[PDB]
This record gives structure tokens, C-alpha cells and sequence, in this order.
RNA sequence: UCCAUUGCGACAACGAGCGAGACCCCGGCCGCGGGCGCCGCGGGACGGCCCGCGCGAGCGGGAGGACGGCGGGGCGAUAGCAGGUCUGUGAUGCCCUCAGACGCCCUGGGCCGCACGCGCGCUACACUGGCGGGGCCAGCCGGCGCCCGCGAGGACGCGCGGAGCCCCCGCCGUGGCCGGGACCGCGGGCUGGAACGCCCCCGCGCACCAGGAAUGUCUUGUAGGCGCCCGCCCCCACCGCG
């Protein structure tokens, strides 16, 4: 209920076609370093923090 | 009106011969098609434009954009000397510009340690580059396709 | 001006020329409510009044509405020049005039009358509505 | 549509146009426009007779905008 | 520090920060000049434009309308005003004020058209601070934009109502109703 | 000095000066004329006349010793032209006031002609530098 | 005896016109003459369609004449009217390169 | 791998060439000389240095530097189109005109004519504004004084010279109103052999409240906004090259 924040660790670059969404290998920093995936829209670089509205969800 | 090439300007023959041969130091600040002389000498903590006060300049919006260099670098070294700067040169800004690079310039063209100068390089340039290096952009030409240098005439397909 | 509250006198719409003019509006822009006058005939009509040009129309005293009619009616003789009338070379008179509302329409009525007979390139072309300046009109100006 | 005179009648020059801006702390020339329903240039006039009483105090002046503080809270 | 750069020579910068950890690096706070006025060549790089002052990029927008194109000195003093104005409503620094309301809009996720998605089937994604930021400011400025043309009352009046509003969350401001309209119907096809 | 305050509280102080000194009088055209082609409607104040012939004379002394023409000092107080469903464009002021001033000026004697053009007289260096140290505090 | 006198040169061609200098100027050394006065460059420009006719994209030529000038005028009195001559012979007469005398 | 048949490494192929790049003009930084007027000759930057990778060619990052990785233009391969041009020419083949002439010259008129469909543009829909006064800076480049006249312009006489936006002070105060200035009615002037052409003054004061289906251009001194010079030209720029 509560969304919490990821940090980046890499990222595996542009898949959407037309550019623009990038894949992505997040790690929760709330202290469990559940390494996991998502995807962002908008430029994006190594240790950004992004705001994630759902403790889990997986794509590929 | 003025070029910012003329001969007059980087003599600056305006100034009367008997005095001219005191400044012994001279500078260049530039911008964009915007020229800055600077005469230096020894004083008391004086600057003059065409013949007018520092404070007393146009962009009262921007004065404190011309006085930069005084607060960070403090005071006692300009109250230390005195100057003379002459501008020529397209638009307003642009001659703010130049005026602020050329009198970063002088002043720091006056100390003899090059320790120092290069000290104090260091302090000014941390807050901002362009009052040290003169900034290369410059306008483009235009092509005849269209009305712009990278515009193009509105096509119709039919 | 400085002036807040309402003169006891403060009339809120004024009548003049057959025309009808609001009290709110400063008095050399009200006046342009007429026809014949405009910004520039104005304040060169008021001016000569000893009138003042920045007071809200409807406060204007009566004795001022007259004295204003008056250079109004008589222009040439109170002094302004005879480059500021519109109508400065009568076809009948000779004369340097202005005239105002119940006369635009006359004089322009009858311009035509006399362009009809005398049978111009211009009156045919004011009958069946087209320009009489040289304006190219293959393109433009469709109905 | 919304019609707005330029010349108060006596007392409104005292029930609402002071009475009622003299509890404000910040006011503009627009705002007591959109408040008091009156055109812009009576608002000026005011100003100027309050500045002369001397209960606001200018903090930011120029043609396009002037506003005031209520320093008599 | 040897000189503090008084922004307007009024409001300083030091006791301000922001409260967000995502966006708290991709906002300069302390390098502002005494004016927001600087010839720098920012939009350079790729992610220069993380270090231009929040106050310039604010100013670099509100001459987004083709008529009022290539006016800085205008936006500034309309800053400035608002900035007053700010100040004389809350009475705190009208900076945190900007800084709060910056990272209250902005969405934290978005709508887009991944791999085929055939008949218009949008999955749902993440933001990167960088475009929060960007999206705060120009709905900041449009809002006030919006609410100013053919009005009576001014540019910065509107400015300041809409900055206070969004730093206090409230829906009745522009950005804050674009946020939640673009969040909820991105959740819708998550 | 003169330029070591600004052109606005000088120019309509010198005017004031002026017109309390009956150095000059403004004459009878001055009540009809919309100064310049470019111009739209005639000017608001009543007393224009002396502030433009102060920033006229403060225009002679700028340039000092170097002469100036009336045409001259038409093309410093142009304008633009609108109204016209065609682009804008520049034209020059009327010179008939600015012969009036200048005229006027040199009855005066502060205003010594030379072979073209006039430049100023050490008497109006005298006076301007005299009222600008006045009004210096 | 002493006149005031004055040297003009014009060409198209930077080359030659930077050569006719050298050889002028090392002639001169006795005489008293010194070095020239470079001037400001005269640029003619003419723009033409490209075409004969009004077809396909509208396509520009620029063409451009620059003409060179240098002008030594500071014989004067070191020159007399017969020894002017004696410093247009040694020189290399190029066959473009107009030289005009004028005291 | 490269923007690039640009390169590394192999192969019944070996060895060459054009095109590409190289090249020329412009600008940015420095040096020398010369000088009525800033104009002549040179230097400088090369994927050179550090770190990663990669046999390699080369890719990503960081430095110092005026400039960092094809900065803007010019030239532009083989082959071809029934593309356009006989109305540019003492460039032209074949036909037709050739003494009541399609030859050449003069007088008037037309190419601008208007119920209508659209292509490139210009002006506006206003307060991020309009008006009045004042202050003030460009570059391709460049001519001024005195006196009349509101102005446009005019009579004399000499060689001498730069603007809009913008900033400051005030008026207006949401009203198709001082926004907008089309249309039309007297008048004063210029050009020219001759106004149908062009300017100035007073008056009148059309639509127009951001524009549907559709669609165009654009990555740094760029878009957009503002104005200024030349081309044709007896007068005339909402056009075009800059």
C-alpha cells in the first residue's frame, strides 16, 4: 500500500520499439536486496532512485 | 555604431596622450560581435563605462551580473586600483558580458605572484568559466531553401 | 482628478448630437462616440475650450457642454488650422468645414448622386458593389 | 456582461472600500478590484490617500505592479 | 561561506534543502546567482541540464508562448514579484515553497506503447526523476498560464497561487488534477 | 559632472528650472502637432516642450565639442509606424520643434553655430554643469 | 623636386598583388618610400538562378569579385618626377596589376 | 566495425583507377610584420593523454585546452528521363510569314477584368497588452548643413554619417473598449511627356474571442520574436538573396 523506492544497479538498455522505455535491474534499499526487473520511461542513469507503486511485480 | 575593431578603440585615443602613457596595463573582453577595453592603473577604487560610474549602468536588473567579480573576490585589491572601460558592440547583454570578462581580466592580469594568479584563477573560475574564457558561439548564416538557417520553406504535396 | 466620490451634479449618461454617451468613460475618448470626431479633433476642441481632457465624461458641468458645442460648430474662427477638418474643400462653397452625424450621411449620399450623372468610372462601380481603388479582386474579398 | 462603475457614492468611499481593506495585511490593486467589484483606477486613487495616512508601506514598487503591507495590523 | 548569493538580494539559500530522496540530486539549490541570468550552454549533454538553478529553468518556460518568445527579463521580475508575494501570505522562504511544489507534482507513473500492444493495449511504467521534475515545472507555468489569458488580474498572481496550492497538495491547483488524472488512468491499464 | 546621475531626474528637474526662468516659451503649434509621423495621437502632458528641449541641450553636451544637425536630432527620437496590415517600419520626428528649440537656444547664446550644424557654447556648459551639481544631493 | 606623391594598386588576385609589393618595396628602400596601407575589401556579389528557365527546385548561384588595394604614397619629397620612373621599371610588370600615380 | 565499397581479417584470385575522404571559402585562440581604413604571412587539434574493453580496426567514460571527435557552405562519380527550355542569343535542322507583311515604327486599350475552388505569405484576436514621454546599444555596410512647411515634401550649400525589441515614469482596467484597421469621402504633394502608380492629414471604423476533417518545419546562438540593407525599379516590397 505503502510504495516504496528501488535504486539502480544497471540497465540493460532500449527494448520498446520507437526507443524510449529501458529495462532495468532495481534493488530495494528498504534493507531486503530483492534484485528484481522493470521498465522506465524517460532518461535514466546508474544509481537514479525510482519510485515503485507496487512491491512486486516482474516483466521481461 | 562602433565596430569593435577600429583602430581608435584598442588604442583608446579618446583618452588624452599626457595621461595615456599611466595605464600601463590593457585587456580585451569579448562575447558576441561585442568588444571591451580596459585601461588600468593605480587608484582608490574607481570604475568608469563611456564616461559613466559602474553603478549608474542600464541593466539595473543585471548590476549585480557586472559586480560579480568584486564579492567574490572581495574588495580591498579593486579599492586598491582604478579603471577606464570603453565598449562597442551589439546589444546590451551581450556588452554586460564583455565588460565583466574584460574586468576579471585586468585586475587579475595586476598581481606579480603567479601563485596567486593562479589561486585566485582557481576561485573565480569555480563559480563560473565564462568570466575568465571568452564564450565561441556565434551567429549562423542562412541558406537560401528557406527564410532561416535551418528552417525550410512550408512543403505542399499537392 | 484625485477625484473619488460622486459630484452631487455627476450625470451617468449624457445625450449630445442625438447621441447618447456614458458617464464612466474618460470625456476625449467618450466623444469619440460621434460621428465627424475622433481622438485627435477632440482634444484640439476641447483644449481650446479651457476644458479639461482627463476628467470622467459624466462630470462635465453644463456651462463646459455649451462652450464645447460651441468651437465644435465654429472651428475655423476659434483658430484650428485647416488641415484638421474633414471636409476641407467644398464642392459648392469653397469653404473649410466639419461637419458632424446629421450631415455625414448627406454629403455622402449626395456624392454618389452627382457621380451617377455625371456618369464616372467610379459611380458604376459604387452600383453594383465593387472597388473602386485598383485593388486586384480575382482572388480576394469573396462574398 | 460584468458592469463596474469608477466613482464611488459617498459612503461606500468608507463602509467597505477602507473599512473593509484595512483588516487585510496584503493587498493589490487587482485584488481590491476583484473584491470590491470596482474598476482599477478608483483602487489607485485609494492606495494613494492610504500612503498618505500612512497605515500601509511600499515593499515592491513599478509601473506593471506596487503592492503594500498593513503595518498597522 | 565567504559570500551568500542573497537571490534578488533578498532570500538566501542556506537553510534549504529538499524533503524527496529520488529527485533531491537532480535539483541545484546552491549554485543560484544573485540573478537568474546565466549565459551557461546548458541542453549540452545529456544530463547538464541537472545542474541548471531550479529558479532558471523555472524562468526559461514562462516565455514558452510563441509571442513572448526570447523576454528573460520580464520573467524575471515576474519571479520576483511572486517571490514577494509568497513571502507575504506564509511568511517562510518562497524557495522551499518552489522546491516542495516541484516534487509534489510531477507522476510517478505514466501510460506508453510497449513491444506490438496491438489495439491500443498501453502497459503501465515508472519515471525518472529528470522527467518529474521537467513535467512539475511546465505544468506549474501552464497552469498559471492558462488561468491569466483574457482575465482581469495578472501573470504573477497566478503564479504564486498556483506554486502555494501545489505545495500544499491541494486538488484545486492545475498540476495537481493533471498528476492524478494521468496516475489513476495509468493504474487503469496496469 | 553631469553624467554621474541619472537622465531622468535631470531632465525634468532642468525643465521645471526652465520654464520657472522663462528661458524659453512654447509657441502657439504646440497644441496640435502629434510629433512624428510615426506617432498616433498627440502627447498627454501639457509641458513636454521644455523636457524635450532639456534632453536636447543634454544631447549637446554629451557630444561636446562635435556639431550636430537638426536631422540629426530627429533620428533620436523615432518611432514605429503601425496600423497598416503591412510589416512595421521606422520614420523619422518632425523637425520643426527641434528648429524652434535650437533657435530659441542660440538667442540665448549658449549654443554657438560653427560651419555645420551647432555645438555647444562654454556658457551652456556652465549652466548644465551648474544645475547638475544643484541637484547632485 | 618635392611633390607629395601617391601609389595606387588594384587587382583580383592576392598573389601577384603580394608580389608586385615585394619587389616595389625592396626597389624603394633609398628613396624613402615606405610600406603600403592594406584597405578594406571590395566584395561584389551577384546571385543568379541557377536555370535558364523557372524549374524544379529553385537553385542559387553566388558569385563574387574580390578586388585587393594597396596604396604607397610616401615617396613625396625622397621622389622627383624623373626618378618616380626609375622605380616603376626595375619592378616585374605583371600583365594585370593597374598601377596609378597621383601627387 | 564505419554516417560512408570507411577500415581489420580471409577467400581462384592478383594488381590498379574514379567516386568518398583529401581539397577551397568563412569564423572562432595565439605569434610576426605592416598600417589613412585592421590586413598580409604563419602556428594551433591529431581519436594526441589516462582508464576500460576488444588480436584488430575501433567503441564508453575522464581530463587540460579557444575549439573534441563529419562547425557552416562550395565542387560533386557510371548510367539515364521522350522531365523543362526553339519566347536568351549572329545556337540551330525541317515547315510557314515574306510589300494591304507574323518584317520595323506610332496612337489608344489589355495582361490587374470576378457569383466561384487552393498554394506560398502578411496582419490580428489583446493585460506576458495598447497609448504618451524619456534613456539607450548592432552587422552586411553606410552622405550631410541651413531655411520653409503639422506632415509628406520643397529652395539653397557643402563633404560628412547608424534601429527596433528592451529598460524607466505614467494613462487605460476586461467592455468587438483606447484591441483590429479593411472599406469608403473631401484635401495637400512626388514620379513622369502623360496617373490608372505612391506618400501625408481629417473623418468612417468590415470580419476577427485561438480556428473541423486534414497537414508542415525543427536539436545552440538553433526555433521563435524584432528590425536593417541590396535585386529588379521613372514612383512602388506583404517578394527574394543576405
Amino acid at each position: 500500500p505503502e510504495p516504496i523506492n528501488a535504486r539502480v544497479i544497471e540497465v540493460l538498455g532500449r527494448t520498446s520499439s520507437r526507443g524510449g522505455i529501458t529495462q532495468v535491474k532495481v534493488e530495494f534499499m528498504t534493507g531486503e536486496k530483492r534484485q528484481i526487473i522493470r521498465n522506465v520511461i524517460g532518461p535514466v542513469r546508474k544509481d537514479d532512485i525510482l519510485v515503485l507503486m507496487e512491491s512486486e511485480r516482474e516483466a521481461r | 555604431m562602433a565596430k569593435g575593431n577600429r583602430r581608435d578603440l584598442l588604442e583608446r585615443n579618446d583618452i588624452e596622450v599626457r595621461e595615456r602613457d599611466k595605464y600601463t596595463v590593457h585587456t580585451l573582453g569579448k562575447k558576441k560581435n561585442s568588444v571591451a577595453v580596459a585601461f588600468v592603473k593605480a587608484g582608490k577604487g574607481d570604475i568608469l563605462v563611456n564616461n559613466v560610474p559602474l553603478a549608474l549602468v542600464r541593466p539595473e536588473i543585471l548590476r549585480t551580473k557586472v559586480s560579480e567579480p568584486i564579492m567574490i573576490l572581495g574588495e580591498s585589491l579593486f579599492k586598491g586600483l582604478d579603471m577606464n572601460i570603453k565598449v562597442a558592440g551589439g546589444g546590451h547583454v551581450s556588452q554586460i558580458y564583455a565588460v565583466r570578462q574584460a574586468i576579471s581580466r585586468g585586475v587579475l592580469a595586476s598581481v606579480k605572484d603567479e601563485a596567486a594568479r593562479s589561486e585566485l584563477r582557481a576561485k573565480l573560475v569555480s563559480y563560473d568559466r565564462q568570466l575568465v574564457v571568452s564564450d565561441p558561439r556565434r551567429c549562423e548564416a542562412k541558406k537560401f531553401g528557406g527564410r532561416g538557417a535551418r528552417a525550410r520553406r512550408q512543403k505542399s504535396y499537392r | 482628478m484625485t477625484t473619488i466620490v460622486q459630484p452631487n451634479d455627476y450625470r451617468d449618461l449624457l445625450r449630445m448630437f442625438n447621441t447618447n454617451i456614458q458617464g464612466k468613460v474618460v470625456l476625449e475618448c467618450a466623444l469619440v462616440g460621434i460621428k465627424g470626431i475622433g481622438r485627435r479633433f477632440a482634444n484640439v476642441a476641447l483644449k481650446k475650450a479651457n476644458i479639461d481632457v482627463h476628467k470622467r465624461a459624466g462630470e462635465l458641468t453644463a456651462a463646459e457642454e455649451d462652450a464645447l458645442m460651441k468651437v465644435l460648430e465654429d472651428p475655423l474662427s476659434h483658430g484650428i488650422p485647416a488641415w484638421m477638418l474633414n471636409r476641407n474643400n467644398d464642392f459648392e462653397s469653397g469653404k473649410d468645414m466639419h461637419i458632424l452625424v446629421n450631415t455625414i450621411a448627406s454629403t455622402h449620399r449626395a456624392d454618389l448622386e452627382r457621380l451617377r450623372k455625371t456618369r464616372c468610372e467610379r459611380g458604376v462601380r459604387h452600383h453594383h458593389n465593387l472597388k473602386v481603388r485598383g485593388q486586384h479582386t480575382k482572388s480576394t474579398g469573396r462574398r | 456582461k460584468v458592469d463596474y462603475p469608477t466613482l464611488f457614492a459617498d459612503e461606500a468611499a468608507m463602509n467597505e472600500a477602507l473599512k473593509f481593506i484595512k483588516n487585510s495585511k496584503c493587498i493589490t490593486h487587482t485584488q481590491i478590484c476583484e473584491r470590491l467589484r470596482v474598476s482599477v483606477a478608483l483602487a489607485k486613487r485609494v492606495m494613494r490617500q492610504l500612503v498618505k495616512s500612512g497605515d500601509f508601506a511600499i515593499v515592491s514598487k513599478s509601473s506593471r505592479m506596487t503592492i503594500f503591507k498593513n503595518m498597522t495590523k | 561561506m565567504s559570500l551568500e548569493v542573497a537571490l534578488f538580494n533578498k532570500w538566501p539559500l542556506t537553510d534549504v534543502k529538499c524533503q524527496d530522496e529520488s529527485l533531491e540530486a537532480y535539483i541545484s539549490i546552491d549554485n543560484h546567482s544573485f540573478v537568474p541570468h546565466s549565459a551557461g550552454r546548458w541542453s549540452a549533454k545529456r544530463f547538464r541540464k541537472a545542474k541548471c538553478p531550479v529558479v532558471e529553468r523555472l524562468t526559461n518556460s514562462l516565455m514558452m508562448h510563441g509571442r513572448n518568445s526570447g523576454k528573460k527579463l520580464m520573467a524575471m521580475k515576474t519571479v520576483g514579484e511572486a517571490f514577494e508575494l509568497i513571502n507575504l501570505y506564509t511568511g517562510k522562504n518562497p524557495v522551499q515553497v518552489l522546491v516542495d511544489a516541484v516534487a509534489n507534482s510531477g507522476p510517478r507513473e505514466d501510460s506508453c506503447r510497449i513491444g506490438k500492444g496491438g489495439q491500443v493495449r498501453r502497459q503501465s511504467v515508472d519515471v525518472s526523476p529528470l522527467r518529474r521534475v521537467n513535467i512539475g515545472i511546465y505544468n506549474i507555468a501552464t497552469g498559471a498560464r492558462k488561468a491569466a489569458f483574457r482575465k482581469v488580474r495578472p501573470f504573477a498572481e497566478c503564479l504564486a497561487e498556483e506554486i502555494m496550492n501545489a505545495a500544499a497538495g491541494a486538488d484545486k491547483s492545475y498540476a495537481i488534477s493533471q498528476r492524478n488524472s494521468v496516475e489513476r488512468i495509468a493504474v487503469s491499464n496496469r | 559632472s553631469v553624467t554621474r546621475v541619472p537622465a531622468d531626474v535631470f531632465i525634468n528637474s532642468f525643465a521645471a528650472h526652465l520654464k520657472n526662468r522663462g528661458i524659453i516659451k512654447c509657441p502657439a503649434f504646440t497644441d496640435y502637432v502629434k510629433t512624428g509621423v510615426s506617432r498616433q495621437y498627440a502627447p498627454r502632458d501639457a509641458d513636454w516642450f521644455y523636457i524635450k528641449a532639456a534632453s536636447v541641450i543634454r544631447h549637446f553636451y554629451i557630444s561636446g565639442s562635435h556639431s550636430i544637425g537638426v536631422a540629426g536630432l530627429a533620428r533620436k527620437y523615432s518611432s514605429l509606424q503601425k496600423g497598416k496590415t503591412t510589416p512595421h517600419h521606422t520614420k523619422r520626428a518632425s523637425c520643426k520643434v527641434i528648429r524652434s528649440i535650437v533657435s530659441q537656444f542660440l538667442g540665448q547664446k549658449l549654443l554657438i553655430a560653427g560651419e555645420r550644424g551647432r555645438h555647444i557654447s562654454p556658457n551652456g556648459r556652465k549652466m548644465v554643469e551648474d544645475f547638475a551639481e544643484g541637484l547632485q544631493k | 623636386m618635392h611633390q607629395k606623391y601617391t601609389i595606387i594598386v588594384v587587382g583580383k588576385d592576392l598573389k601577384l598583388v603580394e608580389r608586385y609589393v615585394k619587389s616595389i618595396v625592396k626597389e624603394g628602400r633609398a628613396f624613402g618610400i615606405s610600406g603600403p596601407c592594406r584597405a578594406p575589401v571590395r566584395r561584389l556579389t551577384i546571385t543568379t538562378r541557377k536555370s535558364p528557365c523557372g524549374e524544379g527546385t529553385n537553385t542559387w548561384h553566388r558569385f563574387e569579385l574580390r578586388m585587393y588595394k594597396r596604396t604607397f604614397w610616401v615617396t613625396c619629397g625622397g621622389n622627383d618626377i624623373s626618378t618616380i620612373l626609375s622605380k616603376t621599371v626595375v619592378i616585374p610588370g605583371i600583365q594585370v596589376t593597374v598601377e596609378v600615380e597621383e601627387p
